[PDB]
RNA sequence: UUGACCUCAAAUCAGGUAGGAGUACCCGCUGAACUUAAGCAUAUCAAUAAGCGGAGGAAAAGAAACCAACCGGGAUUGCCUUAGUAACGGCGAGUGAAGCGGCAAAAGCUCAAAUUUGAAAUCUGGUACCUUCGGUGCCCGAGUUGUAAUUUGGAGAGGG
RNA sequence: GUUCUUUGUAAAGUGCCUUCGAAGAGUCGAGUUGUUUGGGAAUGCAGCUCUAAGUGGGUGGUAAAUUCCAUCUAAAGCUAA
């Protein structure tokens, strides 16, 4: 069944594929149900914003390390520097991630800053008090947006020192390539009988 | 839709456009890519040379994010500047207060040198640059600042 | 180990201000633990050697550490485990009569 | 306490003392029934590690399981298929002898819930296991919030569904690239990968 | 002397010998249980004694 | 001779519990061949049908012996992607994931290994009463071959 | 929301110094066999043989020796959407 000039196709339908066909007829019904569940959860929970405050965090994998995004939870170091304990932050609506570590002062500072902003912008009700109705806002993420850090200014002075960036890249690659060979060569030339 | 198909037109015509001698049988040449080396060899070698065999070396667990490096040619190099600022940067082509372009922020990994840019200094920040791209930037009076 | 600030080469990557996070208590899962050192020493005293450990000691004393390490790599899984076991065995030998 | 010494000593299985105890105990277990109630754990430290507590409601059962491969039960070795399936004698039963032990013990004590099990002995013919079971009807277990989770009906015959330690191991339930086939369930992953997803607005 | 899984006490003479603690292997976990108001005790120690 | 202990029994002993049905979905075991390869044996169909064991309202998974190699992410699940790609394959027919990224939902934790040792502080049951999904007193019993409190690696403990 | 209950010199959290810091074995791992996987000098699983350690152990998708580095912390457990 190889006819005239057409691309080779790879349609994987040699199993009983018709027994597993998910047609999402319930896309609209599920959207309605999700909105209903969000409304019911908002009504059920305290005048609390339906989601926890998340940290700012650098994406891995240089394809994405140029950008910043919401992480799972604030590190223990970040919570301590913001002046809370992990248990109390979890009770007042802060996501806490024991797994994440701080090796970047800029990200650590941004997270401590947004923790301080959140603490200043929330009102914690007393356990046995009155705390008059505080007009629940639904999105901590919308209240505290994640902002991409500004790396440079719009305009600057040209400072070409004659380094030839292409040559710099070539030399860095070559030096990495021949680092081990040169180290072995120096090791063998350090014989000194 | 069905009312526009040729099968409506074949109603009343016995063979349904499939012929009397060679009918519409089930799989006369085999199923799928059967016989690519034996009875479909001509249609394989023509229109698909190179199909059979191996051509290089394998790469277990290859991740495409390692090789992510979108290329931007010098021919644009200025669509990265917002349109309104572009005119006032093109005018007054000054060595001082030259526009800084973060091509990595724009989503590019290497700057190539296809086109030609105006004689306006630009500070091009990039992970990688083509040799000709860097020389053209320098000839326009700008600089390439390597970033990561 | 500071990044070079460029996208290729040995210490490639962006320069950021480092922080040196506090050491996790994990990364100390296989630590010294005086208590377990005592327990392991006492158990090694009360229960003696395994047959392969005795064979390894004989091989160390008679055929050399290389042959002993070959047999230890056969008995255990890996060469690193064989080396550690032979080191433990000749430490046992040293702690034995030939002080 | 003594449990650290027990744990370290139990690892010297080829020492003289443990070899002697192995021989005597394997003879005794072989003389007893294939499945029989054990008065107390033979390895109290291991039982504690696996979740046993010395309170009313916790039960220990010793079970003997035949060793070796799973011979294909086809008559006269005839498989009536392609030669790739003609094998009879080197087929391996993708489930542990420990799992067989817990399943048989759970069928015996169906009023209990298999919490765990551990190896105690073996000979050429048999492998010997002690199964820790919990009585979900006993009030000491229904109270004691540390253990009344096993009283929930969702935990009926967890050993039969592969929810014990050996069951999760055999099902391949672990994290990482080595368990891509079996992380969320092998058949569930296969269904998800072999499902054709069609949206209202086709993509 | 009759601890049925004996590993619970096999290390005890050597532990006592290494720590310089006088020890006696004695007949009866049941007897030690009578000592300490239990059915069986498997050990019984004196740390302080009256003058 | 008496009283224990250990192990093992018996009772229409006191009180309970299992089985069977259903089985769309779910967790496992076992397990084809038709079929495709224009023949066919590996392969494919398919880790499917049939067979067997076991649940729930969901199940399973689940708080990393993870992913990564980054300026690092951070339980699990699902969707959109990655991708018909890396890879597998009489490298033939065919097969074929995963990391990242956007999103839905978000939630975290607990035992073992510790001397309470100036006090088994723990628990089932019986019985009487009570404000009865239970409580209190008393009594047996379980339990030191370890039941409570205390700690779970993010730590944490002991002293000051 | 309102009332009789008030637990309790009980419980919990936090700063600094100091001594420690127990962390799961016929298991991990290895060989071999079978099955399986996209996992390719071997992806998982299972049988049998061997069988660990504690600055260890696992992983790091090409087998191996050597030197490092990174990242987790198995062989026990619960958990809604
Ligand atoms: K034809
Ligand atoms: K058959
Ligand atoms: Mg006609
Ligand atoms: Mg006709
Ligand atoms: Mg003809
Ligand atoms: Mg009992
Ligand atoms: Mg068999
Ligand atoms: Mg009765
Ligand atoms: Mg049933
Ligand atoms: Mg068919
Ligand atoms: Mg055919
Ligand atoms: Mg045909
Ligand atoms: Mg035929
Ligand atoms: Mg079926
Ligand atoms: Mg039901
Ligand atoms: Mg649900
Ligand atoms: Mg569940
Ligand atoms: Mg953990
Ligand atoms: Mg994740
Ligand atoms: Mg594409
Ligand atoms: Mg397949
Ligand atoms: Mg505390
Ligand atoms: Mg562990
Ligand atoms: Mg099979
Ligand atoms: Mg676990
Ligand atoms: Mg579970």
């Amino acid at each position: 069944a190889i006819s005239k000039n057409l691309p080779i196709l790879k349609n994987h339908f040699r199993k009983h594929w018709q027994e597993r066909v998910k047609v999402h007829f319930d896309q609209a019904g599920k959207k309605v149900s999700r909105r209903n569940a969000r409304a019911t959860r908002a009504a059920k929970i305290a005048p609390r914003p339906l989601d926890l405050l998340r940290p700012v965090v650098r994406a891995p994998t240089v394809k994405y390390n140029r950008k910043v995004r919401a992480g799972r939870g604030f590190t223990l170091a970040e919570v301590k520097a913001a002046g809370l304990t992990a248990a109390y932050a979890r009770t007042i609506g802060i996501a806490v991630d024991h797994r994440r570590q701080n090796r970047n002062q800029e990200i650590f500072d941004a997270n401590v800053q947004r923790l301080k902003e959140y603490q200043s912008k929330i009102i914690v009700f007393p356990r046995n008090g009155k705390a008059p109705e505080a007009e629940q806002v639904l999105s901590a993420a919308a209240t505290f947006p994640i902002a991409q850090p500004a790396t440079d200014v719009e305009a600057r002075a040209v400072q070409d020192n004659g380094e030839s960036a292409f040559r710099t890249l070539r030399l860095a690659r070559s030096e990495k390539k021949f680092r081990g060979i040169r180290e072995k060569r120096a090791r063998e030339k350090a014989e000194a009988e | 839709p069905s009312r526009f198909t040729k099968t409506r037109k074949h109603r009343g015509h016995v063979s349904a456009g499939k012929g009397r001698i060679g009918k519409h049988r089930k799989h006369p040449g085999g199923r799928g890519m059967a016989g690519g080396q034996h009875h479909h060899r001509i249609n394989m070698d023509k229109y698909h040379p190179g199909y059979f065999g191996k051509v290089g070396m394998r790469y277990f667990h290859k991740q495409q994010a390692h090789f992510w490096k979108p290329v931007l040619n010098l021919d644009k190099l200025w669509t990265l500047i917002p349109e309104d600022k572009r005119d006032q940067y093109l005018k007054s082509a000054s060595k001082e207060t030259a526009p800084v372009i973060d091509t990595l922020a724009a989503g590019y990994g290497k700057i190539l040198g296809k086109g030609r840019i105006p004689n306006v200094p630009v500070i091009v920040k990039a992970r990688f640059v083509s040799k000709l791209a860097e020389e053209k930037i320098r000839a326009a009076g700008g600089v390439v600042e390597l970033i990561a | 180990t500071v990044k070079t600030g460029i996208a290729i080469g040995l210490n490639k990557g962006k320069k950021v201000t480092s922080m040196t996070p506090a050491p996790k208590i994990s990364y100390k899962k296989g630590a010294a633990s005086n208590r377990t050192k005592f327990v392991r020493s006492l158990v090694r005293e009360i229960a003696g050697l395994s047959p392969y450990e005795r064979r390894l000691i004989d091989l160390i004393r008679n055929s050399g550490e290389k042959r002993a390490r070959k047999v230890a790599k056969k008995r255990l899984g890996s060469f690193t485990r064989a080396k550690a076991k032979v080191e433990e065995m000749n430490n046992i030998i040293a702690a034995s009569r030939r002080h | 306490g003594a449990y650290k010494y027990l744990e370290e000593l139990q690892r010297k299985k080829q020492s003289d003392v443990l070899r002697f105890l192995q021989r005597v105990r394997v003879w005794e277990y072989r003389q007893k029934n294939v499945i029989h109630r054990a008065a107390r754990p033979t390895r109290p430290d291991k039982a504690r590690r696996l979740g046993y507590k010395a309170k009313q409601g916790f039960v220990i059962y010793r079970v003997r399981v035949r060793r070796g491969n799973r011979k294909r039960p086809v008559p006269k070795g005839a498989t009536y298929g392609k030669p790739t399936n003609q094998g009879v004698n080197e087929l391996k039963y993708q489930r542990s002898l420990r799992a067989t032990a817990e399943e048989r013990v759970g069928r015996r004590a169906a009023n209990l819930r298999v919490l765990n099990s551990y190896w105690v002995n073996q000979d050429s013919t048999y492998k010997y296991f002690e199964v820790i079971l919990v009585d979900p009807q006993h009030k000491a277990i229904r109270r004691d919030a540390r253990y009344n989770w096993i009283c929930d009906p969702v935990h009926k015959h967890r050993e039969a569904r592969g929810l014990t330690a050996t069951g999760k191991k055999s099902r391949g339930i672990n994290k990482g690239h080595k368990f891509n086939n079996t992380k969320a369930g092998r058949r569930k992953t296969w269904k998800r990968q072999n499902t054709l997803s069609l949206w209202r607005y086709r993509k | 002397n009759d601890v049925d899984p004996i590993e619970l006490v096999v290390f005890l003479p050597a532990l006592c010998k290494k720590m310089g603690v006088p020890y006696a292997i004695v007949k009866g976990k049941a007897r030690l249980g009578t000592l300490v108001n239990q059915k069986t005790s498997a050990v019984a120690a004196l740390t302080e004694v009256r003058a």
